Formats: C-alpha cells, sequence, structure tokens
C-alpha cells in the first residue's frame, strides 16, 4: 500500500515548499526510516534525505526533513530552477519491505503564464481513402506545462477514442501537448462539426473543424 | 560504484524473461540489493531486496512470485527472474544498492554474520536502468498522414500505429529544424502506438517550398517520407 | 581460591539458532557470530578459569591481567559469597 503524497505542488523562485507522505504505524509512523529521492526526467532517482532529517553528503542545507505520528514531509527552501523534478518518499515496513509514496511533482514557477496556442487537423483524404478518421488537436507555447482537453461532437462532450501527451518542453523552454480523437469515417460525416477544448490556469481555448 | 543491467527487451504477456546487473567498485558480498521498477509515466515501485549474503530475501505483494530476485556473489551480480509476465509489469526496472555499513556503538563498529553490512535504509546507487515492455502486439511499422496547413501556418505529420517504441522523424531530410515539435507517442487501447510531428512555417512559404517528414521505424526496418501540401 | 567467569552475552530464537558478538582480528570491530546447538531469548553463556590468592583484591589484579591479555572487554562484578569474579560482553 503506497504511502500518500499530494499529486503536485509549485511555488515562485525563492519560496519554501513542503511535501507530505502518510504511512501507517507499520511503515512512516514505526520506524525513524523515510527517505526522499529527487527525479528529473530520463535520469535514476537521487536521495536527498534519509534516516527522516538527514542529508547525504553534498546536498544542499535547503533540503529538510520532519515526521510527526505517521506522516512525513520533505522541506526545500529558497527553491532553485533544479529543484523541479519529481519527488518519492520510501519507508522500511515492519516486515522488512520498503514502500515508495506516490509521487509528487514539483513544479518552480520561472517565466510568466503563457496561453496555449490551439490547432486541431481534420482527417486527411489519404486517411478517410484507409477507411479511418483522426482528429489532430495540438497545443502549444503555454506555461506552465499543464493543460486539459475536452473534446465535443456538435457540442456534446466525446470521451471515447481520446488519447492525450503529457505537456514536452519545447525548444523555447514552453510547453506543447497533443490530443488525438479517433472516430469512424462515418461519425465524422455525421456530425456537424467537432471540437478540442483546452483548458489552461482557468482560462479555455478551443478550435473546431467540420467535414 | 556503478550498476548496469541488462536483459530487458520487448516480450508478450505469458513470457518470461531475466534481468541481471553487473555490479562494480564496491564490495558487492557485503551489501544488500534492491529491485526498483517505473513504469512509463508512472512511479517508483519497490520491487524486491535480497540481503549481502542472499539467505534472506523479500518481495512486494504485486510481483510475488513471479518476479524473483536472486544474486550470485562470485560474479558480482544480481538477477531478476520474470515469469508469467504481464502487460502491468511493462516499466524501467533499476538495480539499486541499499546503502549500508556498520552498527556503530560503544566505540565498535558492529558487523552482521561474516563481517555483512547492516542496511541504512536508503538507497545510494541505481543503475541507468533496462526497459521491459509487455505486449500483445507484435512489430508493426506505422501509417504515415500529412496533416495538411489550412503570417504562420502549422504542418505536419501523423505517424500511425506501429509496434514497439521508437520512431525518429526528420523534416526535408534533416534541413529543416526551426519551429519543428516531435511529440511523445501515445499508446492507445489497439497496443499500438502513434505520435505526430509538427512544424511551423511562413505561410509565404508554401506552395512554394516543399515539406516532407522523413519518419524511421528502425525494430521494422521501416522508412517512410510523405510529402505534406495545401 | 577465586575464579574468573568470561561471559558474553546470546540472543536465540530440535536445532537453537543463536548469536552473540565477539571482536576480531581488529580490536575495534565486532561480528555477529551464527551459533547453533543441537540436541528472541537472551542467554549468558560463560567459561571459567582459575586462581589462587591471598586476597580478593589480589586476584582481582591477576583476573583482570588475564582478561587484558585475551581481548575480554566487558563489565566487571563480584559476588564474595561465591569468591566469584565476572566479565560479561554485550
Ligand atoms: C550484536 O550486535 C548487534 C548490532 O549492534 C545487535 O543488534 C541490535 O539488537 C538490538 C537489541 O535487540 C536491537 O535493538 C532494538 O532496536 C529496535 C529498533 O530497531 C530498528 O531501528 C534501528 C534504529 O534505526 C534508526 O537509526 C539507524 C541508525 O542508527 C538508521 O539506520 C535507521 O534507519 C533509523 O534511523 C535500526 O538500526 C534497526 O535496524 C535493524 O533492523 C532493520 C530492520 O528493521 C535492518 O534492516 C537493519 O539491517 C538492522 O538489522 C531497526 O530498523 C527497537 O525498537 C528495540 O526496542 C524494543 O526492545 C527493546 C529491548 O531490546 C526495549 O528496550 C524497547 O523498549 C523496545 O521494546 C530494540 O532496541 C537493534 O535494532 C539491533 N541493531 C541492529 C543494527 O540490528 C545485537 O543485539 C548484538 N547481539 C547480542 C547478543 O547482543
Ligand atoms: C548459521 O549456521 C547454520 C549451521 O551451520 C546454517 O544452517 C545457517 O545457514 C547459518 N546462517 C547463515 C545466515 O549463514
Amino acid at each position: 500500500s503506497a504511502l500518500t503524497q499530494p499529486a503536485s505542488v509549485s511555488g515562485s523562485p525563492g519560496q519554501s515548499i513542503t511535501i507530505s507522505c502518510q504511512g501507517t504505524s507499520n511503515d512512516v509512523g514505526g520506524y525513524e526510516s523515510v527517505s526522499w529521492y529527487q527525479q528529473h526526467p530520463g535520469k535514476a532517482p537521487k536521495v536527498v534525505i534519509y534516516d527522516v532529517s538527514k542529508r547525504p553528503s553534498g546536498v544542499s542545507n535547503r533540503f529538510s526533513g520532519s515526521k510527526s505520528g505517521n506522516t512525513a514531509s520533505l522541506t526545500i527552501s529558497g527553491l532553485q530552477a533544479e529543484d523541479e523534478g519529481d519527488y518519492y518518499c520510501k519507508s522500511l515496513t515492519s516486515t522488512r519491505r520498503r514502500v515508495f509514496g506516490t509521487g509528487t511533482k514539483l513544479t518552480v514557477l520561472g517565466q510568466p503564464k503563457a496561453a496555449p496556442s490551439v490547432t486541431l487537423f481534420p482527417p486527411s483524404s489519404e486517411e478517410l481513402q484507409a477507411n479511418k478518421a483522426t482528429l489532430v488537436c495540438l497545443i502549444s507555447d503555454f506555461y506552465p506545462g499543464a493543460v486539459t482537453v475536452a473534446w465535443k461532437a456538435d457540442s456534446s462532450p466525446v470521451k471515447a477514442g481520446v488519447e492525450t501527451t503529457t505537456p514536452s518542453k519545447q525548444s523555447n523552454n514552453k510547453y506543447a501537448a497533443s490530443s488525438y480523437l479517433s472516430l469512424t469515417p462515418e461519425q465524422w460525416k455525421s456530425h456537424k462539426s467537432y471540437s478540442c477544448q483546452v483548458t489552461h490556469e482557468g482560462s479555455t481555448v478551443e478550435k473546431t473543424v467540420a467535414p | 560504484q556503478r550498476l548496469v543491467e541488462s536483459g530487458g527487451g520487448v516480450v508478450q504477456p505469458g513470457s518470461s524473461l531475466r534481468l541481471s546487473c553487473a555490479a562494480s567498485g564496491f564490495d558487492f558480498s557485503r551489501q544488500g540489493m534492491h529491485w526498483v521498477r517505473q513504469a512509463p509515466g508512472q512511479g517508483l515501485e519497490w520491487v524486491a531486496f535480497i540481503k549481502y549474503d542472499g539467505s534472506e530475501k523479500y518481495h512486494a505483494d504485486s510481483v510475488w512470485g513471479r518476479l524473483s530476485i536472486s544474486r550470485d556473489n562470485s560474479k558480482d551480480t544480481l538477477y531478476l527472474q520474470m515469469n508469467s509476465l504481464r502487460v502491468e509489469d511493462t516499466a524501467t526496472y533499476f538495480c539499486v544498492r541499499e546503502a549500508g555499513g556498520p552498527d556503530y556503538r560503544n566505540g565498535y563498529n558492529y558487523y552482521d554474520f561474516y563481517d555483512g553490512y547492516y542496511n541504512y535504509h536508503y538507497m545510494d546507487v541505481w543503475g541507468k536502468g533496462t526497459t521491459v515492455t509487455v505486449s500483445s502486439a507484435s512489430t508493426k511499422g506505422p501509417s504515415v498522414f500529412p496533416l495538411a496547413p489550412s503570417g504562420t501556418a502549422a504542418l505536419g505529420c501523423l505517424v500511425k500505429d506501429y509496434f514497439p517504441e521508437p520512431v525518429t522523424v526528420s523534416w526535408n531530410s534533416g534541413a529543416l529544424t526551426s519551429g519543428v515539435h516531435t511529440f511523445p507517442a501515445v499508446l492507445q487501447s489497439s497496443g499500438l502506438y502513434s505520435l505526430s510531428s509538427v512544424v511551423t512555417v511562413p505561410s509565404s512559404s508554401l506552395g512554394t517550398q516543399t515539406y516532407i517528414c522523413n519518419v524511421n521505424h528502425k525494430p521494422s526496418n521501416t522508412k517512410v517520407d510523405k510529402k505534406v501540401e495545401p | 581460591t577465586f575464579k574468573l567467569a568470561a561471559c558474553v552475552t546470546l540472543a536465540c530464537t530440535r536445532v537453537k539458532h543463536c548469536s552473540f558478538n565477539i571482536t576480531t582480528d581488529v580490536k575495534d570491530r565486532k561480528q555477529k557470530v551464527n551459533a547453533t546447538f543441537y540436541d528472541l531469548y537472551r542467554l549468558i553463556s560463560c567459561q571459567t578459569t582459575t586462581t589462587e590468592a591471598v586476597d580478593a583484591a589480589t586476584a582481582a589484579k591477576v583476573f583482570k591481567q588475564y582478561a587484558n591479555d585475551n581481548g575480554i572487554d566487558g563489565e566487571w562484578t563480584y559476588d564474595d559469597a561465591t569468591k566469584t569474579f565476572t566479565v560479561t560482553e554485550g
């Protein structure tokens, strides 16, 4: 049973943030053996705290740890850009197993908010001629790198045949993402229009296409 | 201290695979070792731990006893025997060292049986990991469709229904790199991957400049060039 | 005559599995010993050696030297009813 962590936290450079890690009396609460790992994309995790509050050699003094009852916490003070990444707690358990928390994505807000640009492509003639159909919703130049996507057939929500990527960093350091709606050619031709609606920081950008 | 995993690959559910991890730069036989895994885009999951002398081992409920840890100290190697594989076993698998050493008290350094280290309860060395992908799909090259542009215009290529990862995409044989963005793949319910690549170009250049996406899927030895036009 | 009981503390769990910590070829290091008996509970294992002396005081001086020579390091207790010195490790 994974230790409970918040899905995400965020803060501005220079600020402090704290990430919790909730377990039981047979793990977090039963030993002084909670450790924390920082993970950057495409790399192995790296320990930043162990035994609840101790720092491995070389780790910045800005990282600290504590525990009360069945909940442990990692605090990072004076946030820097390089702190951005995913953080995982871990504890020894009463059966000598180990167990990780569900992980927390930390965002360090290092540039101003930027609204997504959206381009929606209809199915190509080549794909329709292959008896298939895909709408492609391309989302670009936004920050921070998180969005929600909703598809609509006319004005009715469509949830089937949808796949969406996690936002990826552009060369200009903003973010882009993609969403796909698969339909049969019959579905595509039957509806009056399709919409891809992208919600970013509480604001929605929409594009529409029609046969 | 270095750990190097191997033995990963692309396999089908029900199959078996044996992962190995070669250890160097420390005294392997005195230290505990783990496997930890991470499915793509998901969190870390502890898989198993084995004591320095192999006398005791522990496994997560989710993997007992399909995945079994063992070690051979005479070869400085850690193993994970993976049987009856399931799609949900798809992950990067990391070989990982348990930090350890003496128990210091009353002015003495205490070691376990045969001078083994006691555990310090954190992980201090990781390999780069080995990828395991478990799927009912078989190798299949992509179908490539153009994303036609409707003072800038976006256009691109949809790379559809391939297995396994990865595909690479360039534009105009690599001559065009400004404003190009190739997206991560999505894994569809069908078990096949799809991705897209797009480029932002001057609207004025359309009908003058040719745009072709060059798609390469090495696992199926497939190369496709698709011209993308208005 | 007085006697020296050199003792070590055992932890035990018909085969009986036990362990104790013993000093090693390095004096500041100790290692857990795999001790089994064949026909956690704590036990004390002793071996006893001898001397004659005029004093309870002179006997200690001697026994102290013995222990120091052998590498026995622990707590010392004396019972005059049984005139026995004891050194206990652990
Ligand atoms: C020969 O020498 C050995 C080694 O010194 C000695 O082994 C010790 O035995 C004693 C007595 O039985 C044990 O004491 C018990 O300890 C219980 C707590 O143990 C857990 O926590 C320990 C402390 O951990 C913190 O600090 C350490 C760094 O110091 C850090 O690494 C941790 O992460 C954490 O921050 C921890 O070291 C210990 O680790 C052992 O077990 C884990 C698995 O759990 C394993 O992975 C390790 O490799 C290691 O073996 C463990 O996690 C404590 O709760 C308990 O207290 C209860 O009982 C006592 C009575 O003994 C009561 O007084 C008390 O009120 C409680 O009811 C007790 O104190 C100690 O853990 C052993 N040490 C080790 C390293 O194993 C042998 O006893 C010696 N043999 C003889 C015959 O003497
Ligand atoms: C301890 O010794 C006994 C008897 O030789 C043996 O059965 C057991 O495997 C040993 N324990 C370890 C951990 O080596």
